[PDB]
């Protein structure tokens, strides 16, 4: 045995523990014991007079004042490497899928420092997702980081489950999924999913190139505060001890925020706007300076983004669009139209488009694709009242286009058959430029809108068009 | 175009009437929303 | 309430007593520790805001002097602080390195290098918190401070000890707009000399080492310094560079040298310094900020300023940024910046979109410092393209209707279309003032009126080419003279534009 | 905007009005002095058609 | 006991919003630090905890189920603020329902476009999925064109036939 | 230069002299206001008699508390001219919003609960145990002109 | 406070300032104001179709309104030219003279049975005093009292 | 005096919202419950016993009476707000 402290206190997920002699310093994970399972303390303050404060990552019911509790003498520590491949974890390291111990070989802790600036890697390439107005409008980066936006049921977890189908399964380095305070429900479809697509494989465990762990809406908030700490404490082994390139994903990293806030009142902070915890940005600071490339090895990491009642200038979402080098905003105002995926091509960026990144060529097509949405824009609130009979040639000519090719950005995703009842279509980078660029040349302004609508490149609204005639 | 000169005349005086009353309740939500988010703020620091 | 040093272990030595036990003035004990903040008792001599040390070597900064206790604010990883550990004073206040030495550097909140590549080499060193420069040892803004953007040298123009506000929403450009301003003056770079210094507050790693690569592939970083206080550094640290920088500039505008800070962002300072403060739990105020965010930032922002000749002649001038949300410019932390400085870049994503870009808003922008910073020969043009351009918005409702429209009104759209597309400009790429002022004077002087809209960037593109390469003794001489635009001058100008535009046709 | 509905009520409509028309140009095409005349005659003719489907 | 037990249950929780208020109440009575809108810090997880406890089971374990049917009530149609969009943001859907449709006839008061399922057709039967696949979008292409002819504006025959076969619909 | 007027006129045609309170006052347009009265002649660096203003400024690097008093500090001195010389003065007031800024400053920094948009809760008494000071007594008179920011363009903030 | 006791009502009467304004006493929203009672089993079929078909018509005015505001009535379409009209002769027809306001109003107070409510409600809604002028239906009883009025004018 | 003795008296309240203010003031620096622009729960209550008193008396009582014009000052005609409610 360790050394020994005493529950002096209990208040919802928050525990104060007394310790006698060596005091455990923050961070510090504690086993409390006489307790059906084992059930786990992370020291947050030393609140003086020999007493820690704690957050529980289990509920904390049936504890008792007086009862013992052993400080590991160190952070939470959890399993990495090989042996977590198709097994399923949760925040403190123990398998959620009934499938025995993770004998893993090492174990790592799960609080860690952020790469050092001189081990930051400055190289900037495409990873092409397939996905037009992603491709076009603000394509994301190999190793970077990238973000995506939504209010609720707009459709930011459906992208994410269509790009670990484009990217992860068509080239698996090896991926690692973090659930963060989601559907649990959503993590056995996904793992389903996966079983379908062989990316996970129950018979070689060793087959399996993807890792999962989960802590999900069902888990109090200490254990949604660092779930998305354990899933990204896996990926850095696989950047670290093998160099090869890393996929993560995580839905949702807004839950991390919204953890942390649940707890902060009872940690005795003072509240920031909104109700929110003053250590927001910090928090957030020293989790997210962890997920990057760095000159050892790549991690492209794709994390889906809450947006409270829709308005990005929340706190939480705020805060995130400064450690991207992607952002994918969605819209309910375009999901409302049928237009999936409810991308905004006026409010979605990247730092690789750029003419000397990306090419005159792709960045001058993306660039007019957006100045003839943001004239149509500026156009809507004319037609409003006057109907569009009012309008030039010209500017009705703009109208037309715009409209076309806010119907070309749309796209059926193979993963929502479900959905549209048709099949999944993948553009290619190359294609899509074109095909775009064509549109606002006006080489097709005789083609109808229609034929623009849930299709993948120009060839098949020609051929739509063609479908339409008869 | 005088039926039109005149109907548009009166849409435009119309249009500054609403844009008054619309700025003087967006001007009392805009100091309600200050006023409660700071009673919260100060609500929460005066329980510990 | 109890209140701190009021412990059992504590109150043990205060009766016990034991062999030279007390040493409670330039000694202290940690009370308790979390989040940043460490209460601590004894060092009865510790100063308001004296830099003390922790056990494990880690700085800390004493904020709150209380009856009982210090609230020290931690330069570092909490961690390593326990109830119990000893703290020591220094005497210290929170000093840097100054100096050229800094010069092609990157650095973190306190002066440190983190480039792995120069050693220190500082021959002077400054307190980072000090008083900015009075009312009487300074001279009115005169000196043009080029960004090389022509949108802003020629309708926002920015002066040598200006304090100019760069303000948009998030995706709007505003860094961008300090960073082609640090790439333009390696051109100057002797009269016009002028250091460089970037602070990032807040941002990732990757981001500026983005920012760095750009700065080195061009060749900028020889006169820029560049300070760093990440978002995974604590917020002390996020607190005190902006302060640190200031330091760095002060050397040479005290030491009758011209250097340009920029502040990228106060938006994020202000979120670390109210973490600090919410954490001692000094009274929460309007969006849970204190009531000494506003003296944060005037602090600041002062000290950047023009020196009398008497003391050297130097200067600072300042490039504060703050992100809005949504265009709310009555928020708090903008509503105090927007204040305290000398006028505002407002930037907007609709503008930028619609292929404006820079995406500045001619409208509402303003530097009160206005004609006194620019340059007789843009002083010649400037003032009527404001106009111009100002005609034009408030009739550009016509643009998208027109009919029965007159030859003047339909003269106001062509012209106005076009000197709008002669302020658009790409990245990297900042243009002499003599290149400036050579396409401004051409649209104001009609040269531009016939040619299609469409083509006018593809036109100035060629044009400047033109100019850079058959006619630098031209833009020398625009440079050096510093001019109006006389009739000689004017002769030069169309000589110029009609043989490059037979050429071009 | 503030008159959100006939905004969309407007587009609708006349992006229905330039699908229809584009049908009436594949209806004029199934039924193709002479050139410019019935390139007239079936303008009109397609026109009629189109607006009559049982 | 029944989702456990090889048998499916329904529940329904009429309503989370007066829970919450029982929640809130409790806690500050209680002593512990108000958060937003005077709530615990934690009131999403008051209810993402309860829901979820809502599933279907393995066959391996039983194959039982529950299914919840929570209810919120908004405050003047606003779906977006606090307790409303933590509950949204929890559940597989949502049936909204608009005091505009209630009054103008629409009964139920259901908002097409603004409710939503997450499961979709695979908790509908063949026989529904057959028929209903469609219904959803035509509803709201009708919806948009009735607006468009409110402008007396000449109409040819297929929007008309549209029009009628909308209106009969609806 | 309608500042600079107002005090000149208000000399020659009264007799009264006239007072600047710089309410948070950028240091660079305070250096730039000194030099252009000098310009104009209501300030004289010679003979100090001759001088028509006194400016008093509370700079916006110094503390709330500054920034809160200032105004006092001006309007004191312009009570010598009023109560002691029997003249009607003038008292310049740039900024009155600066001025109930550092009022809200000061309150929340000593811990008082605030009122409406943020403002203190003696909103209303900092600004009236000022203002009342301010008028025509039996003896003389100060007369103010005050620069007035107002916030959010709205008329109806506190 | 408000909002916490509708959750103890069987019925609700909202009185809105802007139907008062206008000069409409009671100042009663009709659609804001509801009935655990006003169900087809309790009230009849045809006490219940009025009903929704007058509030019906009230929200088409209402959703109305907002164009009206700028461009003004001549801009909706024939048919709901037609609703308006009705609609505005309905939000008269809801208003009426107590005896309990003689004091202030100065006309006598009236009391309507709910049998003469609903069919003078169904008569409007059908149109068959679309001829009757809006003036007619303000502040009176029954139905018989507009008719009477409107021959007065 | 003058309600209680057979003979009328008139008061102005000259005027209440600035009252109001103050009381806030008073309750604020008490640390009282902040509530509607952040006045105290009893602003209500603090006109109500005011104006309450102002009366006209029976025969029994003498007759006389107290008349009261409070004046309240509204915010770009916000007849809506707190006080003036
Ligand atoms: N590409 C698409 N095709 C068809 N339907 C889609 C598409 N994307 C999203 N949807 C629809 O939107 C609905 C909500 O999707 P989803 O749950 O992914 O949104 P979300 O923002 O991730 O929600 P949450 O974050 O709360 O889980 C689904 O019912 C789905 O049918
Ligand atoms: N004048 C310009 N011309 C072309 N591209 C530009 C211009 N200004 C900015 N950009 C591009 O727009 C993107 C966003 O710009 P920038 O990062 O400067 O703005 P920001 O306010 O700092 O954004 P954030 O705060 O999100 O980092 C960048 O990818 C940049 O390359
Ligand atoms: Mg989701
Ligand atoms: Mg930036």
């Amino acid at each position: 045995a360790e050394a020994n402290g005493k529950i002096t206190q209990v208040i919802g997920a928050v525990v104060d523990v007394q310790f006698d002699g060596q005091l455990p310093a923050i961070l510090n994970a504690l086993e409390t014991e006489n307790n059906g399972k084992r059930l786990v303390l992370e020291v947050a303050q030393h609140l003086g007079e020999n007493t820690v404060r704690t957050i529980a990552m289990d509920a904390t019911e049936g504890l008792v004042r007086g009862l013992p509790v052993k400080d590991t003498g160190g952070p939470i520590m959890v399993p990495v490497g090989d042996a977590t491949l198709g097994r399923i974890l949760n925040v403190v390291g123990e398998p959620v899928d009934e499938g025995g111990p993770v004998e893993a070989t090492q174990t790592r802790a799960i609080h860690q420092q952020a790469p050092d600036f001189a081990a930051q890697a400055t190289a900037s390439e495409i990873l092409v997702t397939g996905i037009k107005v992603i491709d076009l409008l603000a394509p994301y980066s190999k190793g970077g980081k990238i973000g995506l936006f939504g209010g609720a049921g707009v459709g930011k977890t459906v992208l994410i489950m269509e790009l670990i189908n484009n990217i992860a399964k068509v080239h698996s380095g090896y991926s690692v999924f973090a659930g963060v305070g989601e559907r649990t429900r959503e993590g056995n479809d996904l793992y389903h999913e996966m079983v379908e697509s062989g990316v996970i494989k129950p018979d070689d465990l060793s087959k399996s190139q993807v890792a999962l762990v989960y802590g999900q809406m069902n888990e109090p908030p200490g254990a949604r505060m660092r779930v998305a700490l354990t899933g990204l404490t896996v990926a850095e082994q696989f950047r670290d001890a093998t160099g090869t390139d890393v996929l993560f994903f995580v839905d949702n990293i807004f839950r991390f925020t919204q953890a942390g806030s649940e707890v902060s009142a009872l940690l005795g902070r003072i509240p920031s706007a909104v109700g929110y915890q003053p250590t927001l940005a910090t928090d957030m600071g020293a989790m997210q300076e962890r997920i990057t490339s760095t000159k050892n090895g790549s991690i492209t990491s794709i994390q889906a983004v809450y947006v409270p009642a829709d308005d990005l200038t929340d706190p939480a979402p705020a805060t995130t669009f400064a450690h991207l080098d992607a952002t994918t905003v969605l819209s309910r105002a375009i999901s409302e139209l049928g237009i999936y995926p409810a991308v905004d091509p006026l409010d979605s960026n990247s730092r690789i488009l750029d003419p000397a990144v990306v090419g005159e060529e792709h960045y001058q097509v993306a660039r007019d694709v957006q100045g003839i949405l943001q004239k149509y824009k500026s156009l809507q609130d004319i037609i409003a009242i006057l109907g569009m009979d009012e309008l030039s040639e010209e500017d009705k000519l703009t109208v037309a286009r715009a409209r076309k090719i806010q119907r070309f950005l749309s796209q059926p995703f193979d993963v929502a058959k479900v959905f549209t009842g048709s099949d999944g279509v993948q553009v290619p980078l190359e294609d899509t430029i074109k095909s775009f660029k064509a549109v606002v040349a006006g080489e097709y302004d005789h083609l109808p809108e229609a034929a623009f609508y849930m299709v993948g490149g120009i060839e098949d609204v020609k051929a739509k068009a063609q479908r339409l005639a008869a | 175009q005088g039926a039109r000169m005149t109907a548009m005349d009166n849409a435009t005086r119309n249009a500054g009437d609403m844009i008054d009353r619309l700025t003087t309740v967006y001007n009392r939500s805009r100091q309600a929303a200050i006023t409660k988010e700071l009673i919260e703020i100060i609500s929460g620091a005066e329980a510990l | 309430g109890i209140q701190a040093a009021e412990i059992s272990a504590i109150l043990k030595d205060q009766i016990k007593n034991f062999g030279q036990d007390a040493e409670v003035a330039e000694v202290g004990q940690v009370l308790s520790v979390g989040d940043g903040i460490a209460r601590v008792y004894g060092l009865d001599k510790v100063q308001a805001g004296e830099m003390v040390e922790f056990p494990g070597g880690i700085r800390g900064m004493v904020l709150n002097l209380e009856t009982d206790n210090v609230g020290v604010v931690i330069f570092g990883d909490d961690r390593d602080i326990k109830e119990g550990d000893t703290v020591k004073r220094t005497g210290a206040i929170v000093e840097v390195p100054a100096g050229k030495e800094l010069l092609g550097r990157v650095v973190d909140a306190l002066g440190n290098p983190i480039d792995g590549k120069g050693p220190l080499n500082a021959s002077e060193r400054r307190i980072a918190d000090v008083k900015a420069p009075g009312i009487m040892p300074r001279k009115s803004v005169h000196e043009p401070m080029a960004t090389g953007l022509k949108s802003v040298d020629a309708m926002i123009p920015v002066g040598r000890g200006q304090r100019e506000l760069i303000i948009g929403d998030r995706q709007t450009g505003k860094t961008a707009i300090a960073l082609d301003t640090i790439l333009n003056q390696a051109n100057y770079n002797g009269m016009k000399t002028l250091h460089c210094i970037y602070v990032a507050v807040g941002q990732k790693r990757s981001t500026v080492a983005q920012l760095v690569k750009k700065l080195e592939e061009t060749g900028a970083m020889a006169y820029t310094t560049v300070v760093a206080a990440t978002a995974s550094d604590p917020a002390p640290m996020q607190y005190l560079a902006p302060y640190s920088a200031t330091a760095m500039g002060e050397y040479f505008r005290d030491n009758g040298m011209d250097a340009l800070i920029i502040y990228d962002d106060l938006s994020k300072q202000a979120v670390a310094y109210r973490q600090m403060s919410l954490l001692l739990r000094r009274p929460p105020g309007r969006e849970a900020y204190p009531g000494d965010v506003f003296y944060l930032h005037s602090r600041l922002l002062e000290r950047s300023a023009k020196l009398n000749e008497a003391n050297g002649a130097g200067s600072l001038t300042a490039l504060p940024i703050i992100e809005t949300q949504a265009g709310d410019v009555s928020a708090y932390i903008p509503t105090n910046v927007i204040s305290i400085t000398d006028g505002q870049i407002f930037l907007e994503t609709e503008l930028f979109f619609q292929g404006i870009r820079p995406a500045v808003n001619t409208g509402l922008s303003v530097s009160r410092v206005g004609s006194a910073a620019q340059t007789k020969a843009m002083k010649s043009v400037a003032g009527p393209v404001k106009l111009e351009l100002a005609q034009y918005r408030e009739m550009a409702a016509f643009a998208q209707f027109g009919s029965d429209l007159d030859a003047a009104t339909q003269k106001l759209l062509n012209r106005g279309a076009r000197l709008t597309e002669l302020m658009k400009q790409p990245q990297y790429s900042p243009l002499t003032n003599a290149e400036i002022v050579i396409v401004i004077y051409a649209g104001t002087k009609g040269y531009l009126d016939g040619i299609p809209v469409r083509d006018v960037t593809k036109w100035e593109h060629g044009l400047l080419q033109y100019l850079r390469n058959q006619k630098a003794d031209l833009l020398e001489d625009m440079t050096k003279n510093d001019r109006k635009v006389a009739g000689e001058l004017e002769d030069a100008i169309k000589a110029a534009l009609d043989g490059y535009a037979k050429t071009y046709a | 905007t503030t008159f959100d509905d006939r905004e969309r009520a407007h587009e609708a409509k006349f992006a229905h009005d330039a699908e229809l028309n584009f049908k009436a140009e594949a209806r004029r095409n199934r039924l193709l002095e002479t050139i410019r005349a019935k390139m007239v005659e079936l303008r009109a003719t397609a026109r009629e058609q189109i607006i009559s489907e049982i």
